[PDB]
């Protein structure tokens, strides 16, 4: 996250962190339930073996609430393609259930039509993660969050060097210096509605971070709600 | 002119659907629709979508 603020205690409890063999975070996820993490398909190629950390807000310290879960099954969308990052979505089933507690709790899955008509027409959503704090920078040791405007789909297509499929949407700022960034990928984009947070996106890609005339590109969760349902059985 | 689910989400806490010419509310998994047919009440601890307060 470039800009924004730290997640304070209890604020981003649906955040998961995918960690490689060196215990270092390379991607984000969203807690969907005690057994299932939502993340991006492209994140699966970033490490041969990986686990999921939840409850973490500061990677430099053991504040007690943290827990690592092994992955049992990886359910990657069969139409994912590296070239366009279309269908950039995966669900992970954990070997052991997550225990909800302070800083550890699921985001809600919305219903498609309502979400599209009511959540994705709100002014902003919220993206969070431990990713880079500027394009060239290092990853953040603190969990951050950032309010990001939904972006008009035509502006987004005109802004972009690469194809924006209907499985994607855009969010963030034209020139203001706040955006998600590398390492946030796979993490949550949720939309608040009356103090309840619904998952609306998965951090997917951007052309660098916070570049002028460029936006964050997210997987469109509402295109995949049946698919997530199925994957979770 | 905004009617039903387009007028303030139909007064629903969460999901609003229009059936016939009337608002029907519902709720994410882990919530129960209240007796007024509009509010959503959590059925247990750590309901989805709530920031944790303890
Ligand atoms: C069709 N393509 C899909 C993948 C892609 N990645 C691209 C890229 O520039 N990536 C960076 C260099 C890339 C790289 O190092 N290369 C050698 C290509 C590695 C990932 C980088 N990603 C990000 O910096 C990133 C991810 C992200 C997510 C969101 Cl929501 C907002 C901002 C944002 N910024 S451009 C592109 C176009
Ligand atoms: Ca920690
Ligand atoms: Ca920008």
């Amino acid at each position: 996250i470039v800009g924004g603020q730290e997640c304070k205690d209890g604020e981003c409890p649906w955040q998961a962190l995918l960690i490689n063999e060196e215990n270092e975070g390379f991607c984000g996820g969203t807690i969907l339930s005690e057994f299932y993490i939502l993340t991006a398909a492209h994140c699966l190629y970033q490490a041969k073996r990986f686990k999921v950390r939840v409850g973490d807000r500061n990677t430099e310290q053991e504040e007690g609430g943290e827990a690592v879960h092994e992955v049992e099954v990886v359910i990657k969308h069969n139409r994912f393609t590296k070239e366009t990052y279309d269908f950039d979505i995966a669900v992970l089933r954990l070997k052991t259930p997550i225990t909800f507690r302070m800083n550890v709790a699921p985001a809600c899955l919305p219903e498609r039509d309502w979400a599209e008509s009511t959540l994705m027409t709100q002014k902003t959503g919220i993206v969070s993660g431990f990713g880079r704090t500027h394009e060239k920078g290092r990853q953040s040791t603190r969990l951050k969050m950032l309010e990001v405007p939904y972006v008009d789909r035509n502006s987004c297509k005109l802004s972009s060097s690469f194809i924006i499929t209907q499985n994607m949407f855009c969010a963030g700022y034209d020139t203001k210096q706040e955006d998600a960034c590398q390492g946030d990928s796979g993490g949550p984009h949720v939309t608040r509605f009356k103090d309840t947070y619904f998952v609306t996106g998965i951090v997917s890609w951007g052309e660098g971070c916070a570049r002028k005339g460029k936006y964050g590109i997210y997987t469109k969760v509402t295109a995949f709600l049946k698919w997530i349902d199925r994957s979770m059985k | 002119t905004r009617k039903l689910c387009s007028l303030d989400n139909g007064d629903c806490d969460q999901f609003c659907h229009e059936e016939q010419n009337s608002v029907v509310c519902s709720c994410a998994r882990g919530y129960t629709l209240a007796d007024n047919g509009k509010a959503c009440i959590p059925t247990g601890p750590y309901p989805c979508g709530k920031q944790t307060l303890e």
